[PDB]
């Protein structure tokens, strides 16, 4: 599957259902630029973790 | 009843700045003294 | 000192709740006098 | 978010840590706003004719803030009459950049008229 | 869909303030303040219409708790009447939902916030 | 001899502390335990996993997909044409340019 959608006044081409894909995204959104920034870098660290 | 109960109400919380802030320097967790003062009192104990 | 930036405090909201300053301080005024009457109550006697 | 602020403030006063408050709140905003679910209604079993008048109900509303609200029943139509053109009528999706917008300063409001095009701003060879 | 205009948020309002109740310690006083941090909203409108906040807001609050039915706000355009099903005012559930949103998660960001530094231009 | 899909989240839940997700950390956490997982075991990538910062929205909407995004480019005209939804479309790579 693939849809394109509006995330947010941004066209971004999403594709889906990829079961065999040996990668991954992440689309984190926030109230402000910051939130965005501190969020990322928080599940940076997460991923670093695992 | 009426306009002057909320001013009457916020008057009673005001007035308890003096224990909290004892609570405050002294470490303690405040709310918890306020509130169970608030209550010892509701016990009929007129000094805690 | 520290019960007055209290009741400036408590009077801070009342401004934006849409109640006349003149109310709000009448109120207080009516307050004391009513909390004076009840130190007079718990006021224990000693003697010289 | 001035009003979380404005309350949050006192409660720091009264003793509490940041954090605790922070917790709070969002607890809060999860009930609020699920409970808001619980009591929504679903405008979608109607039929596109009813359908098509919820469309001015809140069309007017956003209006209503504005200075276009001097005639709020006119000017709604052209906010309901260009998205019936991109409407699907099933699993439909709105696609915004199909829809265009230019405004000419000449005249007055009241003439502006909807139209089905594309607006030059240049002239013949 | 939703019904705003100090609807949501009165409803939105007695919500919480009766969790709060079923809620005991620091959480208590939390939950209240999220309560009157909504409540600002129709304060705010009927502070701009005009309109007493003090019948408003005990309006609301008095009548919602006795009826469950969740559409009455606050009227600022001046109609006798405050149910907004008359009234033509429609508002999406998206977007009465991200101010919540946005705000909460925004604020958790400001109180964290203890060492400001500002580099002078 | 437990399971290993609740390993990744048990100590994820450590990381989530002291920062602005540990309320959110319940639906959050199912995203970054399966994004790792896509990923092979023996070559484990950082470059893999970058997030683009869109503004917008709250931080509760976001949505893991396998797949990748990419932001629409420059986009001479032609755009808004095509059907922007396909069933199953064949993606191909170019260093290629195709201009005259
Ligand atoms: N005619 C009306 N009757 C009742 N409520 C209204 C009316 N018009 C607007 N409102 C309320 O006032 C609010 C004003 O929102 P608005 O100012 O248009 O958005 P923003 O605050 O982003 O500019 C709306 O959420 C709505 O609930
Ligand atoms: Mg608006």
């Amino acid at each position: 599957l693939f849809e394109e959608m509006q995330i947010g006044s941004e066209r971004y081409n999403l594709f889906q259902g990829c079961p065999q894909a040996k990668t991954c995204t992440l689309l984190l959104r926030g109230g402000a630029e910051q939130v965005i920034a501190e969020v990322e870098r928080s599940l940076h660290d997460a991923i670093m973790i695992v | 009843e009426g306009v002057q109960a909320f001013i009457w109400q916020e008057f009673a919380s005001a007035l308890e700045v003096i224990p909290t802030t004892l609570a405050e320097n002294a470490g303690l967790n405040s709310i918890k003294v306020v509130t169970e003062l608030r209550s010892k009192h509701e016990n009929g104990e007129l000094n805690d | 000192v520290i019960l007055t930036g209290a009741l400036l405090g408590a009077a801070e909201r009342l401004l934006n709740k849409g109640i006349h300053p003149t109310i709000i301080a009448d109120s207080f005024q009516s307050a004391a006098k009513r909390s004076v009457d009840i130190l007079l109550e718990m006021c224990h006697k000693v003697s010289l | 978010a001035s009003a979380l602020l404005d309350q949050a403030l006192e409660l720091i006063q009264k003793g509490i840590h940041p954090i605790k408050i922070a917790n709070g709140f969002d607890e809060a905003a999860k009930l609020a706003i699920s409970k808001l679910e619980e009591t929504c209604d679903d405008i979608s079993a109607s039929n596109d004719e009813l359908f098509r008048d919820f469309l001015l109900r809140a069309a007017k509303t956003s209006l209503g803030s504005k200075i276009v609200s001097k005639d709020h029943d006119r000017f709604a139509e052209m906010a309901v009459e260009a998205v019936i053109n991109v409407m699907d009528k099933d699993r439909k999706d709105v696609d915004f950049d199909l829809i265009k917008m230019q405004g000419r300063v000449g005249g007055s409001i009241s003439d502006s008229k909807l139209i089905n095009g594309v607006i030059l701003d240049k002239d013949f060879s | 869909v939703v019904y705003g205009g100090g609807a949501a948020e009165v409803t939105m309002s007695l919500a919480v303030s009766e969790e709060a109740d079923k809620q005991r310690g620091i959480d208590q006083y939390a939950f209240r303040g999220f309560a009157q941090a909504l409540d600002t909203i129709p304060m705010t409108l009927a502070e701009n219409s005009g309109l007493d906040p003090i019948g408003t807001l005990s309006t609301l609050k008095s009548k919602q708790l006795k009826e469950k039915i969740s559409n009455i706000g606050v009227d600022c355009l001046g109609y006798g009447s405050n149910d907004m099903k008359e009234l033509f005012v429609v508002d999406p559930f998206i977007g009465k939902k991200q101010q919540i949103l946005l705000a909460t998660q925004l604020c958790r960001m400001i109180l964290k916030i203890d060492n400001v530094i500002i580099s002078g231009k | 001899k437990s399971s290993g899909r609740e390993l990744l989240e048990r100590c994820a839940r450590t990381a989530m502390s002291s920062k602005l997700i540990h309320n959110n950390a319940d639906f959050f956490v199912k995203m970054c335990v399966d994004a790792v997982l896509s990923l092979d075991r023996n070559d484990l990538d950082d470059k893999l996993i970058g997030i683009k910062k869109i503004p917008g929205g709250a931080m509760e909407e976001s949505l893991f997909i396998n797949g990748v995004a990419f932001k629409k480019t420059f986009s001479y005209a032609g755009f808004e044409q095509q059907p922007k939804k396909f069933n199953n479309p064949k993606i191909l790579s170019l260093n290629v340019e195709l201009e005259l």
